[PDB]
RNA sequence: AGGACCGAACCGACUAAUGUUGAAAAAUUAGCGGAUGACUUGUGGCUGGGGGUGAAAGGCCAAUCAAACCGGGAGAUAGCU
RNA sequence: CACAGGUGGUCAGGUAGAGAAUACCAAGGCGCUUGAGAGAACUCGGGUGAAGGAACUAGGCAAAAUGGUGCCGUAACUUC
RNA sequence: AAUUCCUUGUCGGGUAAGUUCCGACCUGCACGAAUGGCGUAAUGAUGGCCAGGCUGUCUCCACCCGAGACUCAGUGAAAUU
RNA sequence: GAUGUCGGCUCAUCACAUCCUGGGGCUGAAGUAGGUCCCAAGGGUAUGGCUGUUCGCCAUUUAAAGUGGUACGCGAGCUGGGUUUAGAACGUCGUGAGACAGUUCGGUCCCUAUCUGCCGUGGGCGCUGGAGAACUGAGGGGGGCUGCUCCUAGUACGAGAGGACCGGAGUGGACGCAUCACUGGUGUUCGGGUUGUCAUGCCAAUGGCACUGCCCGGUAGCUAAAUGCGGAAGAGAUAAGUGCUGAAAGCAUCUAAGCACGAAACUUGCCCCGAGAUGAGUUCUCCCUGACCCUUUAAGGGUCCUGAAGGAACGUUGAAGACGACGACGUUGAUAGGCCGGGUGUGUAAGCGCAGCGAUGCGUUGAGCUAACCGGUACUAAUGAACCGUGAGGCUUAA
């Protein structure tokens, strides 16, 4: 249920070795607007694959 | 499943008479006793029909000497030789399992004239 | 075990699921563009596209089926009067899902669902 | 599909009306007696002044089941009740003379020929 | 003698005139094309590598493309190997058909069984459930005890517990060959065989027979 | 008529599951007993610790009871840890 | 503790109902202050289940089952 | 026997099989007459036994619907050492 | 300054002083059936009534219902009947308070797993230039049970009664793996019936809510009770045992030399895992074939050009899956949804007409609707890109 011995800094770090975050590999550039966006996601201005399909 | 469909329709019978649940039916089935082969008649009420192409079946109930007897025939089996509709019954359900609970005059089915 | 099953439970019972998709289909037919979660849009496809397909042949029976599945006479009217004639030459694919980032409150993936020719 | 503690009707004129299966004979840990399988039974109801009497322990053969038998073409024959035919312990021949109700061809073995001969059907 | 690679089209039945119904698995075996012959000198053992089916010309990679071009055969959906029984001979590029099983009476079928994922002990090992009532506290399908008291002081290796079930190589031995159909490239085999419909199967002659 | 019967409110607490670092220092759900009476309940008052009260279980007397709590004798005493 | 508990009295709509039970509603008021997915083991709360029917177990624990109105009929025993 | 050690006393009933139960017996270790004896209709969330019905209690578990479990974002304990 | 007790359930594991099955010596072994001893631990090895029971008695089985160890295995796995609290009562003892290895009724079982272990599943690096596959197999795990019937044969044996060895065939029980063609279960995502109530202005028709309201059926999937398969044969070396030849010891002797048999035990043969097998293996294919500077000269550092094979990431996803992982697919496209056709299920929709006073019935009509299924179809969504991965790969000796 509970420890008998305090685990160490070392074992803490080894357990945390798989906690690293994977940064975004590469952002896609819009062909019309040239904005950077996540692939298959629309741009902040509302573009996607060169077309402005967003009301705003 | 083109392949399985071809294999099945290679074996599906052709002269299956059209019948519905609630119809009284006579089924002639082959029986082998030793080397001789003979026909035995099973007459009863069609209480269930399963339509699955080659795997089509149907259940027939008859009261044989006080006790009911249900036989689930496989319509495309060579064991079953001929099927004949003796009486057209009028029901509203695809399956008539309530006839198990029913007995006697309550088990009667009105004849159809459509 | 989920072998060959369809439909997402979406952490709701079936009654809540039916009611939610009824409301959401009404909203999509009304506005022609709605922001929702990605899986919700994936299921709204299956809810809304059959309804528009039903809205092709204009008959009283189809009107009553649509009203049974929608419970909004304005939505039924818009379907049979506008979206039937609009999509009458299209074989399915009446809708479009565009992924649009994540929700701030809970990091849920977000998608716009649109009718393929809304012109707004 | 007959287990221990299950009640069976009697399809013969040996006198017993209802019997209870108390051991499924065969091998060890054997679960079920189907049609044509020998069971050990105790008589729970019997007509007065019959060959057998209440409380007797003897052998029987299952001749009808609700679970039914499967035929080689894949058909199933089910019955509205489970019934058996009483047998002597040390000779395995039927106690009674008449057999009531239908039977199946699963009893087509050299030992149950006497049941098949006097059965009214099959 | 060698086997062949096909796919599980599914299950059906064959009615015979005698009045019996035989449940058959339908295995579609197209032409197995030999891609490589292994010999005792170069490779150390006698085997034939074979491929079957088609594969997209863009999804075949250059390594595999060159490997197929070496044998001068079209690229299939995989590569399998069969060991030669010291008397038989095959050449690279040969096409082995279902007629190989013309005289085979019994076969063994190897395939990947359906995957059940993480399976508990009741399903995976036929463990008997504890009492559903009579005071049982949260311990209905639990495995129960898993060892002795402190004399071993450990769980023994190889113990039956919960984990992955299915999705593993399984062979079924001594299955009757019902029908061998050259024109339609089909083999009907009595009984169920491992895997889902549309999955790769390796059919060999029975080793036990 | 009834310390009558079935049964809500209300008063209770027989069984089971849950929960047991609880939602809760005694509860929740499903069932369960009484339910015009020796009933129940609000407001105020009285009985005080070798004392009270007790259809009596050593029960209850502010989550404390084979002798409450607070302060004192008091740094009791401890051949023991 | 923004805590599934406790807290006296008054008001008492419609339909069905003996009813202040119960179901659905009105007035009125709320969705309970983390959510999004997925649809493993196992746990908790439920639904259904072939054949058998207490063989379970310390024990029919728990579940299943019965259940309303009217008429008929109603045993041993009894302080009537 | 809420009382009997030997004791699962003996015989019978009920079960295929009954240390439990019911009835009779009497060698009452160690009943007994207001610390009441022996019966008793009715009452009982009372102990023991048997039967009809019912059933996932069980043979022997299967499938399904929800809440957790698992992953993602936010906040962020505990015993122990 | 706490190592939870008896019995039960779940899960087991070893020993062999063997219960069954195998091999054999003797037998007061004629045969069947036994007894006893020796070898043998591969597999198998009851269900109920009574009782808290372990035992035990009894009933009925089985090839057998083995004996022991494992904290009299197993409560951070379950239970709590028994023992071992507080209430109460009987017998007995005691003046009493009380007491009893007497009996009786009632009577709270906590723990979110850090480490070892174990069952599964991944990330990293390594394996010496990188990458994609296919393997060998060192090593490891699984599995190994058995009944009954018939033939040989009513033969051998036997006064009869009875009645085989060896060999062959079939058919079962328990156990295990796979699977969904069949028989079914389930199927709150499909269809229908019906109760009460609210609602959509009302009729008609539908919807919500009442355990999916209550029910009747039922697709795909999952599944057992369903149906296929399996335990082997064979080989090698042996145990007890049986021998052949054969001296020591002129004979005799299975043993000293030499030779031949011999069991479910051992090693293989059967299935699965398997090169982190750091002893890191083998085979096939693919790919990269540019210039300059620098100095502690080395398997050194740096700038520019180049960035291949492949991978990864992202997306549509799966009979794959807790998450990773694994498989399919991304316009050179059937990967998912939709759509069309079919199929299956339910069982003759609504509207309308006709008959009837009316409930309702008949016709249009086997109608309407129909999840996961089958065959098709680019309608929607799977993007031009970018990202990681380099630029011929050390020394020594030998041919
Ligand atoms: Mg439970």
């Amino acid at each position: 249920a509970v420890q008998q011995n305090k685990p160490t800094r070392s074992k803490r770090g080894m357990r945390r070795s798989h906690d690293a975050l994977t940064a975004v590999t590469s952002l896609s550039v819009d062909k019309t607007s040239g904005e950077k966006h996540l692939r298959h996601h629309i741009t902040a201005d509302g573009y996607y694959r060169g077309r402005k399909v967003i009301a705003k | 499943s083109n392949i399985i469909k071809q294999l099945e329709q290679e074996q599906m019978k052709q002269d299956v008479p059209s019948f519905r649940p609630g119809d009284t039916v006579e089924v002639k089935v082959w029986v082998v006793e030793g080397s001789k082969k003979r026909l035995q008649a099973f007459e009863g009420v069609v209480i269930a029909i399963r339509n699955r192409g080659l795997h089509s079946a149907f259940t027939v109930r008859k009261i044989s000497n006080g006790e009911g007897v249900e036989r689930v025939f496989q319509t495309h089996s060579p064991v079953v030789d001929s099927i004949s509709v003796k009486r057209r019954g009028a029901v509203r359900k695809a399956k008539l399992y309530y006839l198990r609970e029913r007995t006697g005059k309550a088990a009667r089915i009105k004849e159809r004239l459509n | 075990m989920r072998h060959r099953k369809s439909g997402r439970q979406l952490n709701r019972n079936s009654s809540h699921r039916q009611a939610m998709f009824r409301n959401m289909a009404g909203s999509l037919v009304r506005h022609e563009i709605i922001k929702t979660t990605l899986p919700k849009a994936k299921e709204l496809r299956r809810v809304v596209e059959p309804l528009i397909t039903l809205a092709k042949t204009d008959s009283v029976a189809n009107r009553r089926l649509a009203f049974a599945r929608t419970r909004d006479n304005e939505i039924v009217a818009k379907l049979f009067n506008e979206l039937g004639p609009r999509f009458a030459s299209r074989a399915g694919g009446y809708t479009r899902i565009l992924k649009c980032g994540f929700r701030a409150g809970d990091n849920a993936p977000m998608a716009y669902i649109e009718l393929v020719d809304r012109s707004e | 599909m007959i287990q221990e503690q299950t009640m069976l009707n009697v399809a013969d004129n040996s006198g017993a009306r209802r019997v209870m299966c108390i051991k499924v004979l065969g091998g060890s840990h054997r679960r079920y007696a189907g049609v044509g399988d020998i069971i050990k039974i105790t008589i729970k109801e019997a007509i007065p002044r019959g060959k057998v009497k209440k409380g007797d322990v003897l052998k029987a053969v299952v001749v009808r089941t609700k679970k039914g038998v499967r035929r080689p073409d894949g058909s199933v024959i089910r019955f509205d009740g489970n019934a058996c035919v009483l047998l002597n312990n040390n000779s395995e021949q039927p106690i009674g003379t008449r057999i009531f109700g239908p039977v199946t061809r699963e009893l087509r073995s050299e030992k149950f020929m006497k049941i098949i001969s006097l059965a009214p059907e099959v | 003698m060698i086997g062949l690679v096909g796919k599980k089209v599914g299950m059906t039945r064959i009615f015979t005139e005698d009045g019996v119904s035989i449940p058959v698995t339908v295995i579609e075996v197209e032409a197995n094309r030999v891609t490589q012959v292994k010999d005792l000198a170069n490779d150390g053992y006698r085997a034939i590598q074979v491929t079957t089916g088609a594969k997209k010309a863009n999804r075949v990679t250059k390594p595999e493309a060159g490997h197929f071009a070496k044998a001068g055969v079209e690229a299939g959906r995989g590569l399998w190997e069969f060991r030669l029984a010291e008397g038989e001979e095959f050449t690279v590029g040969q096409s082995i058909s279902v007629e190989l099983f013309a005289d085979v009476k019994k076969v063994d079928v190897t395939g990947t069984s359906k995957g059940k994922g993480f399976a508990g002990t009741v399903k995976r090992w036929n463990f008997r459930t504890q009492d559903a009532t009579h005071g049982n506290s949260l311990s209905h399908r639990v495995p129960g005890s898993i060892g002795q008291n402190q004399t071993p002081g450990k769980v023994f290796k190889g113990k039956k517990m919960a984990g992955q079930m299915g999705n593993e190589r399984v062979t079924v031995q001594s299955l009757d060959v019902v029908r061998v159909d050259a024109e339609r490239n089909l083999l009907l085999v009595k009984g169920a065989v491992p895997g889902a419909t549309g999955s790769d199967l390796i059919v060999k002659p029975a080793v036990k027979a």
